[PDB]
């Protein structure tokens, strides 16, 4: 559970934004896995 | 004078603390994240007595009454 | 326990193991160097040489 959750808080560090940083300058999402179906 | 050193501070605090992960990754993604430009504004800030017309002005004093309007008013933002 | 230069059980901890880290490989690649102190970011930075 606890490297469950280690991977759950490591999608919110920084580094994942970057993407979203390129693609505002020259032009998923953490909790969608606890969006019950 | 108070209007570019306290947005100078400002932007070397954001800078200060942003990941350092992220921006070698913004790099690597050719939207380089630049650094601010270095400055010298210790000098002026640390005048006390300006002779000027006869008076003798608090160069100090006076930037740090709107230094301090600053860090209000960015305190009254963020809330 | 891991504030210890070793824990109760006499093993390693974070501290011992980030202490010899940073004097065996960061700053020793300083004097080497390879990185520099930045005052102006507050960090030690990697330089631009052949390493
Ligand atoms: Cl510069």
């Amino acid at each position: 559970i606890c490297t469950e959750q280690c991977t759950l808080s490591d999608q919110l560090l920084p580094k994942h934004c970057a993407k979203t940083i390129s693609q505002a300058v020259n032009k998923e999402k953490p909790g969608v896995e606890s969006m019950r179906k | 004078l108070a209007d570019q050193i306290f947005a100078y501070y400002k932007v070397m605090a954001g800078s200060l603390l942003l990941d350092k992960r992220l921006r070698s990754e913004c790099k690597n993604q050719g939207a380089t994240i630049h650094l601010p430009p270095s400055n010298r504004y210790e000098t002026l800030l640390k005048q006390r007595h300006v002779q000027l017309l006869g008076r003798s002005i608090d160069l100090n004093r006076l930037i740090t009454q709107r230094v301090s309007a600053a860090m209000y008013k960015s305190l009254e933002l963020a809330i | 326990q891991q504030t210890q230069h070793l824990d109760s059980h006499g093993e390693p901890t974070i501290t011992s193991l980030y202490t010899n880290w940073y004097l065996e490989t960061l700053l020793r690649q300083v004097s080497n160097g390879h990185i520099a102190y930045f005052p102006a970011m507050k960090a030690f930075v990697n330089l631009p040489t052949e390493n």
